[PDB]
């Protein structure tokens, strides 16, 4: 075959940006969504909070085999990526949410002042671009950043930047796709009719009294008239205690409230958004008949566990390639061949069906393995871990005999 | 007015700069770049041949009764010419939807002043500093 | 001795930059309305030369 | 790679005069905030339901290998655990009120004090409302501008980001040292509700 | 950097124009007035004035 | 500075487009000013249209005052020697 | 029924000063050379 | 579909005001005298609770909004889209009746599987 | 039947305001006057609370959206499809009442095996 | 005795606030006779109010007969040089 | 123009209020607060004397030839007058770089009306509300 690509990528700009298939411009009104809070921001908060919320763990395959004294203390691999990354479960939160609603999260690496690993570092993606080559690799880093009453601009190398696509066009699609972006006419929808429904309410919610004076076909009244009328029956000084008295030729009539199902219009509102977004309508506070129970649920929250495995799935490879990988390489003595695996724990699961699980087939298990499936630090004793009987059947038994 | 590339003609974008738009209705039918005036209340129609009938260029084809845009003073513009005007030359409404200088009009002050000169039939750019209404 | 401050939006003087991108100008602008009274001039007395 | 940040922060703002910057707040923004927790109603106990789920239900602290730290304090063995927990009664308090702090206000705030002796005392918090960052161009903080109301007007200082101490919960992006309140982001929700 | 200069010069002359305001009142509407006659200014008119 | 109305816009508007054809579809003559308003006329302009009402589906349909066959609505370029 | 979503394009202009002479990315708008 | 109904909610799905000047077969009211009736009447500037004061010559009617079944019909476009696409009906995040259980539910998921 | 709904769904789903101008038995109004008319009631420019001040003689009448149900024909055709195929209801996203449990459906899925 | 009505309690009313900030917000010239009733002119002592229209927003909205810009309902006193 | 704080002097900002800033030619070197009218396409020059000549007010110091930013006829100006001033008065360029009456010049109309009075040779504050080009 080659080493190098030979079909080509669609992406080489004309200008003298690399193209810029988003613009600074549109990062921003990233950024603007994000920060105007409300049901939208929510809604992209849950998505981050359920693909990276849930925490992680690391694993490298034959992690025993990599001990090693790395200062007069013995250490495995994965003893020192935990303790090169202590907050890896919120990093992975922060980085998992940029790239939700950004197209990439993006970072440097960062040492001590004597030139040992300190962390890696988030950029705030909204400020950065990627410029990138004819077979669509990231080349350099633009960055265009606030200051006051105006903008600062410099260029990095992607040689010392790293960076995470979750939503991508293609296999081949180094830079990636913001789902705000992809969504925004849903997004505007949405906030249309909120702002419609809310004028609505102020105009039509509520009933208004009518005065109406003089009588049909007799003597007309003016201006300076209706106002000594509009001085007796003024609302900001009226009760429910008030009564009037009047004439034949003074009606009181009522303007009611004029109702509209704005209940409909936001419950279809929050179906087209959580729709487009991949949630289930549940998590915008809206019900649905016939949705609630049996293969109909199961369906919907399978949909949704299968979507949070494949953004845990690219964003754990990308993570260990681009950033746990160089980071080993370069301020570790262990190898950076090494097969090490970043899991990310999935948010729906049920303790009691797994408790039930061990139950039915613990059996047929390794003690590690139940410790894995529980979430618990595998036994002391290799030997008791690897058995498959329970570790305090061997105890009472071990002690009994 | 139209611009030649090739086989194509293109219309001209009429306004260059300019934050001064307002909404009338045609009094008549009207074409894009055409000088006009009030005709009746907030009714707009072509300006004829002299002075006391101008408030600003038509910005787009229009039907009689329909709604106009106008670009008014305060507006750089781009507009047909009837004769060969130059730099510094204050224009007026030619009466023909076309402009001419104040110069060959009967009139002795005009509505826009030349930015950029044109042949007679031709483009020039002008920017709109008055209006004229009837003075008697 | 009061000095009454009023904003629409906010308390405080209210200063905003902008950006003019039709001429690429920065303006900076601030605003404020302020009145100031006694509760009781009698409570106050002036120096004189 | 670096020892400093190459990636710069897009959070410039102020100086000692008022601006409506956007990624600074002022000592009125966070007034307003002290106003919607102080005015009550539904708003209110809705944002301290929130402050009781996140931090009302107490704490427990582990140290890993604690056993290894046994340890003659004061004539005494003491393991680094049993120490903490005698540095900090009633961390269950604090956890809650700064918790909730920290989820009204961008941030909760305090210092470190010492008895006469020197020998720590307790993290006595800061009112959040009276207190604001400087921020350097890189993005930490390297200030904190203090405004506290006396008698028709205010006092004011300012302290170094030295002996403060600080907390954000919720941040506009990972880099971000200064953090969101959740109210002044909602600020059109709370209106919309109260008209 | 110009505009946290403009930024200054803006928040000062609003300050400024407060004092003004205030100092105006203050002097204007005030209901007392220790007349020193060109005598005894200092602590003995600041006394009287109180 | 160019209006949805203006002239060099026209091509870009998605309804002058969709009216073009509408109008193509509705015409049975190229003589716009007995059926069209000038204000179609001019919004559409609707002159540089080849209007003539050979794009009418009407203009092959049978439509005959005594039908026997039940065959009127029959649209003649659809038979099998077209 | 959809349109032709689509837009000739008009003429365009070959582009070479970046590459065919020296480019100072100025500090500013005015400044000097020494010869 | 989608479109249409975005279209129809913003014209039909809330109500708006209609005031109506001037005795029938009366004296009529003219352009510029409807301009100051607005100035009273303006939704901008009105609050929930305003209330009006007038003479027998003025009727403030409603365009009332004008009911249809909207959500029948994306139920409808979600059902003919999510069959040729051959995915149950439930990933559109619509439901049916009688389909929900039993071997009709067993069915559809055989089918899928 | 399914090109049938698809295009009643265009015409009836949605309702469409009809403006009614000029006095019943009085003055006509003509096409050029109806354009200026249109002009102020264009649903392009309407918004979803725009209000409306008008002389006795306009009226905003509305053609209501004509109820039919298309679900009804929509389960009878597929009901007709799905048996002329061979296949169980259920298979078309439809389902029947009193038919998804007991032996009922023992029968119908033995007669499908 | 002192009633709310009586000369020396209107500051105590919370009515007598809040009506005339209302009376201020309606205004549009100085002139009481023209905008209010006589009723109204004792009760909240509207002479003492400078009500002069200055505070109503209606004195600062546009609102022209055509509006093909959206400019309608604009405030000036919002705007950014304001 | 130049203003006076203690032992130093400071340069004059020609404009007071206005967004009707527009870009010319500098036909030949300029000066801020100069007028200025069209001697070309796009081309603007020192204005002569007695009307006729002026578009609006140069805004900061230019050689020939350099492009130039100008304040228009909707613009509030700090602006040198070569005679007495007051209120009220009507003024328009001098051929000297300088403003003068319409009063004091041969001309019966000006550009712009002044705001605050000024001596001789001092800083007027006017605002620019008219443009006068060629009219023969
Ligand atoms: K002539
Ligand atoms: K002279
Ligand atoms: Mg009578
Ligand atoms: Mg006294
Ligand atoms: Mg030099
Ligand atoms: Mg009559
Ligand atoms: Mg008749
Ligand atoms: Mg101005
Ligand atoms: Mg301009
Ligand atoms: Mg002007």
């Amino acid at each position: 075959a080659s080493s190098t690509p030979q079909t080509n990528v669609d992406s080489m700009g004309g200008g003298q940006f690399n193209g810029q298939d988003l613009t600074f411009e549109d990062l921003r009104d990233i950024k603007d969504v994000r920060d105007s809070g409300g049901q939208v921001a929510q809604l992209m908060d849950y998505k981050a909070l359920l693909n990276f919320g849930e925490g992680c763990e690391i694993h490298v395959e034959g992690d025993d085999e990599t001990k090693q004294l790395v200062d007069g203390e013995p250490m495995t691999l994965s003893e020192w990526l935990e303790d090169a990354f202590p907050h890896l479960d919120l990093l992975v939160l922060d980085l998992g949410g940029d790239a939700l609603w950004y197209p990439y999260a993006v970072g440097e690496i960062q040492e001590t002042i004597t030139g040992e690993f300190k962390e890696a570092l988030p950029a705030e993606p909204w400020t950065l671009m990627p410029e990138s080559d004819a077979q669509g690799k990231v080349q350099a880093w633009h960055q265009r950043t606030k200051t006051h009453g105006g903008y600062q601009t410099q260029t990095l190398p992607a040689d010392d930047l790293w960076h995470i696509v979750i939503n991508k066009a293609s296999a081949r699609d180094e830079v990636g796709i913001s789902e705000v972006l992809r969504n925004k006419d849903e997004i505007q929808a949405f906030k249309q009719n909120e702002a419609a429904i809310n004028q609505a309410i102020e105009l039509h919610g509520f009933p208004q009294r009518h005065v109406k004076v003089g009588k049909e076909d007799g003597a007309p009244v003016r201006d300076n008239d209706l106002r000594r009328v509009r001085t007796i029956f003024d609302p900001r000084t009226t009760d429910a205690n008030t009564a009037y008295f009047t004439g034949q030729d003074v009606d009181v009539e009522t303007l009611e409230a004029h109702n509209f199902d704005y209940s409909a219009i936001h419950e279809m509102d929050m179906r087209n958004l959580t729709t487009a977004l991949g949630l289930p309508l549940e998590a915008g506070n809206v019900g649905a008949d016939g949705l609630g129970s049996g293969k109909p649920a199961e369906l919907r929250f399978a949909l949704l566990k299968l979507a949070i495995k494949a953004n845990q799935r690219s964003f754990s490879v990308q993570f260990v390639e681009r950033v746990m990988r160089p980071v080993v390489r370069d301020y570790s003595p262990f190898d950076h061949e090494a097969d090490i695996r970043l899991e990310i724990n999935d948010p729906l699961e049920d303790i009691g069906e797994v408790a039930d699980l061990i139950q039915q087939v613990g059996d047929y298990m390794t003690n590690e393995q139940v410790a894995e499936k529980l979430d618990l630090p595998a036994p002391e004793d290799d030997e008791v871990a690897d058995s498959y009987r329970s570790p305090a059947d061997m105890e009472k038994d071990e002690a009994g005999v | 007015a139209t611009e030649t590339q090739g086989e194509h003609t293109f219309p001209v974008e009429v306004l260059i700069s300019g934050e001064e738009l307002r909404g009338y209705t045609a009094g008549e039918a009207l074409s894009a770049g055409e000088p006009v005036y009030l005709s009746g209340d907030y009714e707009v129609s072509a300006s004829s041949a002299d002075g006391g009938e101008f408030l600003g260029v038509n910005l787009y084809d229009v039907a009689s009764g329909e709604p106009v845009a106008l670009a008014g003073d305060d507006c750089e513009v781009r507009v047909e010419v009837s004769e060969q005007v130059t730099a510094n030359d204050e224009i007026l409404p030619d009466g023909l939807g076309t402009f001419e200088t104040v110069a060959t009009s009967a009139a002795s002050a005009g509505v826009a002043i030349v930015q950029e000169g044109a042949a007679s039939g031709e483009v020039c750019e002008a920017y709109i500093f008055a209006v004229q209404g009837t003075t008697a | 001795i009061h000095t009454i401050l009023y904003a629409p939006n906010g308390q405080d003087v209210e200063i905003k930059d902008y950006e003019d991108p039709i001429r690429d100008i920065t303006g900076v602008n601030g605003r404020l309305h302020v009145d100031c009274q006694y509760s009781q001039g009698r409570s106050s007395a002036t120096v004189q030369y | 790679a670096s020892s400093t940040p190459q990636t710069n922060v897009d959070s410039m703002g102020g100086g000692h005069s008022y601006q409506f910057n956007g990624q600074d707040l002022t000592f009125e923004d966070l007034r307003d905030i002290k106003d919607v927790r102080d005015s009550g109603g539904q708003v209110a106990q809705l944002m301290d339901y929130k402050a009781l789920l996140n931090f009302g239900e107490g704490c427990e602290i582990h140290v890993e290998g604690d056993d290894e730290t046994k340890q003659l304090v004061d004539g005494e063995p003491m393991t680094l655990s049993e120490w903490l927990e005698d540095a900090f009664p009633h961390l269950d308090l604090l956890v809650l009120d700064l918790g909730g702090d920290a989820l009204w206000y961008p941030y909760a705030v305090g210092e470190i004090q010492e008895t006469i002796t020197g020998e720590f005392k307790e993290a006595l918090p800061a009112e959040p409302w009276t207190l604001m960052p400087e921020s350097d161009a890189q993005g930490k903080v390297q200030a904190w501008h203090q405004r506290t109301k006396t008698h028709g007007g205010y006092q004011t200082q300012t302290l170094p980001a030295d002996d403060l101490w600080h907390i954000v919960i919720n941040k506009a992006s990972a880099r971000d040292e200064v953090g969101i309140s959740e109210v002044l982001r909602n600020k059109d929700e709370i209106q919309a509700f109260k008209q | 950097d110009l505009i946290e200069r403009n930024i200054q010069r803006v928040g000062a002359s609003l300050e400024n124009g407060i004092n003004r305001v205030f100092l105006t009142e203050l002097v204007d509407n005030a209901q007392n007035n220790h007349d020193t006659a060109g005598s005894n200014q200092g602590y003995q008119a600041l006394n009287s004035a109180v | 500075m160019q209006l949805r109305r203006s002239p060099g816009m026209r091509p870009m508007d998605r309804d002058w487009h969709q009216e073009r054809a509408r109008a193509r579809e509705q015409a049975y003559s190229s003589d716009l000013t007995s059926q069209f308003s000038e204000s179609e006329i001019v919004k559409y302009e609707l002159d540089t249209a080849q209007i003539d009402g050979s794009d009418n589906p009407r203009t092959y349909i049978w439509n005959r005052t005594i039908d026997l066959f039940g065959m009127n609505g029959t649209d003649v370029r659809e038979l099998r020697n077209r | 029924e959809q349109l032709l979503e689509v837009v000739m394009e008009g003429r365009e202009l070959r582009k070479v000063a970046r590459e065919a002479s020296n480019v100072i990315n100025a500090n500013t708008r005015v400044g000097d050379v020494p010869i």
